[PDB]
């Protein structure tokens, strides 16, 4: 019975790594989105630009942050997610007695990376201030994805040991 | 995204055929041994005729 | 040893074949991407460093 | 400076494919050897059938 | 009665072999986590790194340490183990008279 | 130096498979010879029936 | 010798190919620059004397 | 001669195949290096001689 | 089920209730297995007594 019970631990571990794969696939887009917003803030930092180019870069930033929030909210598998922030964490089976393999959720939504839905820039100085906060959001996002990937490698190692 | 969902359904569903081949061959060997054991069990009564 | 029910040795060979298969999978990943650190699963710290530098 | 940054990112992430091709061929050999070993391990139990 | 009694010694040695195989399966992961932790600390020793890279290496180091403690806790076979440190030794039957084949535990915690 | 250490590990643990092929074929022959010898040792006692 | 996990001879051949590639890179660099001492890495003392004379 | 435990002839054939493999490795080294005395192991006297010559 | 520690309405209605139910099902399988072992020992004793009665 102890041997036959481990198949549930294995299929739960596989569902967990699949959810990790979906969250990482969404983060791969969220990082490029943050990078392009950083470039737009750096381009909008100029004092030499005419107003029209400034509103153009601002419109790119609006569309970019909206696309980031959408890609963050689309990241879910089998009704659950580790990127939208709907739950603090998800547990999966790790042993036949009911021990759990905790995997902390790492929010990738706009509020989870320090950005507000309304956040923009209105003048050159506001874009210059925006540069540093966008860099901090990119840094925290990469740290969250690094934690998710380490959790995925641990999930794979535990699956192999459970098979042994 | 659709690629990830297809891979996840494959993880949830697909069998490991390399273990199924061994399961199959050991089960065939057990079936032949069991048919021979059934033949031996059918031949067990036969000694009664020697008594008369 | 002489069991009609279970044999350990085929299970050991299956684990070794799965190990060489996952090594071949990592080989195919490094080949089709061209990077030894293509994603956070390979190595998260160097991946974050490369992302910040990029 | 941009060229130096790109060169450093390439030193960080890029793989050495010239090393990698030999690993590919050796793993392709090891795969067939593992299939053959698993097949022999599957063949082993059936020898007991000769005793009955 | 002696020849019949030997079967328990045989079963006990097979049980101990299975327990040692479980401990080896846990050590195969503990050694890899220790190697990657050496890799992370060794790269972290470099003084040319900026603070963010050092923070990422420290986070990876702590994550591998927690995973090593997890792999150390999961090593057991039917409630007994030679790697988690729960016991000093197991005494395995060696002959029909009750002589034991001791196997010292090797804590991997 | 890393290449030398990897070559030293390969010298230290790798099997010489070309001998293992001949060893494999010889053991596959010895296994069948052993099953036949065990079958003959099995059949040997039954001759006592002829004297009764 | 007859290992399937590691082959030293491919490692040695790859080292020789890397040495040839490095010599070709240095050759193309001093062809495109036209200078056998194009920078301080080539030879710092000769580069210092040449820069002061220039 | 007629033995299941061992066979000398396979051992002799493996020795000859190993000699052929060693000759092929030496040929690979001479081809990819372009020198019949590429290092001190090849022949130390002429190697040190050419070293002082260079 | 009454001798196995289970009620006719025994059932988990929540994930934590199922996690608590795991140990209950384990204890039930263990006591049922011990009961079957007692039945097997009693049957072996019955066969032994039958052979002795024939002697």
């Amino acid at each position: 019975a102890t041997a036959s019970s481990l198949n549930s631990v294995k299929d739960s571990l596989q569902r967990g790594q699949s959810t990790i794969d979906v969250a990482l696939a969404a983060g791969d887009t969220i990082t490029d989105l943050l990078t392009k917003m950083k470039e737009k803030a750096l381009a909008a930092s100029d004092t030499s630009l005419n107003t029209a180019s400034f509103n153009a870069l601002k419109a790119d930033f609006e569309s970019l942050r909206d696309q980031l929030q959408k890609a963050a909210t689309n990241a879910k598998f089998n009704g659950v997610s580790l990127a939208d922030g709907s739950t603090t964490k998800l547990s999966f089976l790790a042993n036949e007695d009911g021990s759990n393999f905790t995997v902390t959720a790492q929010t990738l939504s706009l509020t989870g990376i320090g950005l507000t839905a309304t956040s923009t820039f209105t003048d050159a100085a506001t874009a210059k201030t925006m540069i540093a906060t966008i860099t901090t959001s990119l840094q925290t996002a990469t740290n969250k994805l690094s934690s998710l990937g380490t959790s995925s490698v641990g999930l794979d190692t535990h699956l192999t040991f459970v098979g042994k | 995204l659709q690629d990830s969902l297809d891979a996840g359904v494959g993880n949830l569903v697909d069998a490991d055929l390399a273990k199924e081949s061994a399961k199959l061959q050991s089960l065939q060997t057990k079936q032949q041994l069991g048919v021979q054991a059934l033949s031996i069990a059918n031949q067990t009564p036969q000694t009664i005729l020697s008594l008369f | 040893l002489n069991s009609i029910n279970t044999n350990p040795g085929a299970l050991l060979a299956l684990q070794n074949l799965n190990s060489t298969n996952t090594e071949l999978a990592a080989t195919q990943g490094r080949i089709n991407t061209g990077k030894k650190v293509a994603n956070a699963k390979d190595n998260g710290a160097i991946w974050s460093m490369a992302k910040m530098q990029s």
